C-alpha cells in the first residue's frame, strides 16, 4: 500500500488510501511527474519520463498571474486525464473525496509557484460548471509542503473573486470538513471584519454584505455569530462593532501584506467559460 | 429570507434584507 509520494523534489507522507490501479497501488512508493502529474513505479521510470514530458505547467488557461505566482483553468472535458491524476492525487490528502473519474463536469483551478524549472503545484479547488445549490468550491487542498503558509486562504479568496465576476454568490459544497471549516471561518471572519472596518453607514443588510463579498448569507450571519457581533437591545436585531476584533485584524493584515499572500484582483485575466 | 440561533440563550430570528442598526462599545 501506498505510504509516500515522489513529488518533485519532496518525498510526501500519504492520509488516506486513493484508488490507484493495483499494480500500482501494492507499491510502497509513487514517482510522480510534478507536471502532468503522471504516477510511475520508480525513480528510474521518472528520470525517463522528465526527460521527455512536454509540460512544465498545468493545461488550460492561465487566468491569473502575479510574478511567480499563479492560476490555471483546467477543464475536466478537454484535460480528462490531467484532472483525473490531480483527483487521484487529491484523494491521497482527502479523506472525504468521492470524485476521480468523471470529471467532466468540473473545472479545476490550480494554483501554481514558479522557479527556474517552471510552474509547480501549490494547491487547487474544483468547481461545479453548474451547480445546483450554487456551489463556488467542490474540493480545495493545499498541497502538504505549502500547508500553513496562507495559501489555502489565497485559494478561497480566488474562488470568491470568480464568483464576484460571475455576478453570483458562492459557498463551499456541504459537507465541510475539519480544517476546511476552520480555513473558511478565518476567511470570513477577515472580509467581513475588511467591510465593517471599510463601511461608513449607520446601517447594513445583511444582502448588501453579500452582495459586495460574494458570501452567501447563512455564512455571513454564522460569522457574525461566531464573532459575538449579533445581539439584542429592545426589540431589534443590532450589529456590535467590536473593538478588539478590528484592532486586531489590522495587526494581522499587516502581516499578511508583508509576506505577500494575497491574490490581487487586477491580476485576473478571465470571463467566465461558456 | 430568515435565520435562527440563540444569543445569550434567547432563540432569535434575523431577516437578510433588513437594514441592521451599527453599533459601537455604548450601553
Ligand atoms: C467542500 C469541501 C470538499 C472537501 O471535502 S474539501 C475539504 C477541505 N480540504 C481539506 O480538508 C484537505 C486537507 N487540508 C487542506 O487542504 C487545508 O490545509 C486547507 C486547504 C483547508 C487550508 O490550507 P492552508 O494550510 O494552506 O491554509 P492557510 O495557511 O491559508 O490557513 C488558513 C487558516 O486555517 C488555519 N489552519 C490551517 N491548517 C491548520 C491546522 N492543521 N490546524 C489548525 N489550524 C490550521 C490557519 O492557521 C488559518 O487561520 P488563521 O491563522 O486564523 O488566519
Ligand atoms: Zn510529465
Amino acid at each position: 500500500m501506498i505510504k509516500t509520494i515522489a513529488f518533485g523534489r519532496y518525498e510526501l507522507d500519504t492520509w488516506y488510501h486513493s484508488p490507484y490501479p493495483e499494480e500500482y497501488a501494492r507499491l510502497g512508493r509513487l514517482y510522480m511527474c510534478e507536471f502532468c502529474l503522471k504516477y510511475m513505479k520508480s525513480q528510474t521510470i521518472l528520470r525517463r519520463h522528465m526527460a521527455k514530458c512536454v509540460w512544465k505547467h498545468p493545461p488550460g488557461d492561465e487566468i491569473y498571474r502575479k510574478g511567480s505566482i499563479s492560476v490555471f483553468e483546467v477543464d475536466g472535458k478537454k484535460n480528462k486525464i490531467y484532472c483525473q491524476n490531480l483527483c487521484l492525487l487529491a484523494k491521497l490528502f482527502l479523506d472525504h473525496k468521492t470524485l476521480y473519474y468523471d470529471v467532466e463536469p468540473f473545472l479545476f483551478y490550480v494554483m501554481t509557484e514558479a522557479d527556474n524549472t517552471g510552474c509547480h503545484l501549490i494547491g487547487y479547488f474544483s468547481k461545479e460548471k453548474n451547480s445546483f445549490l450554487n456551489y463556488n468550491v467542490s474540493c480545495i487542498l493545499t498541497m502538504p509542503q505549502y500547508m500553513r503558509q496562507g495559501y489555502g486562504k489565497m485559494l478561497i479568496d480566488f474562488s470568491y473573486l470568480l464568483s464576484k465576476v460571475e455576478e453570483k454568490v458562492g459557498s463551499p459544497e456541504r459537507p465541510l470538513s475539519d480544517l476546511g471549516l476552520i480555513s473558511y471561518r478565518s476567511y470570513w471572519k477577515e472580509v467581513l471584519l475588511r467591510y465593517l472596518h471599510n463601511f461608513q453607514g449607520k446601517e447594513i443588510s445583511i444582502k448588501e454584505i453579500s452582495q459586495e463579498t460574494a458570501v452567501n448569507p447563512v455564512d455571513i450571519v454564522s460569522t457574525l455569530q461566531a464573532l459575538q457581533m449579533l445581539k439584542y437591545w429592545k426589540g431589534k436585531h443590532l450589529v456590535l462593532k467590536r473593538q478588539d476584533l478590528i484592532d486586531e485584524w489590522i495587526a494581522k493584515e499587516a502581516k499578511r501584506s508583508n509576506s505577500n499572500k494575497t491574490m490581487d484582483p487586477s491580476c485576473l485575466k478571465w470571463t467566465p467559460p461558456k | 429570507g430568515m435565520v435562527e440561533i440563540e444569543i445569550e440563550g434567547r432563540l432569535h430570528r434575523i431577516s437578510i434584507f433588513d437594514p441592521l442598526e451599527i453599533i459601537l462599545e455604548d450601553d
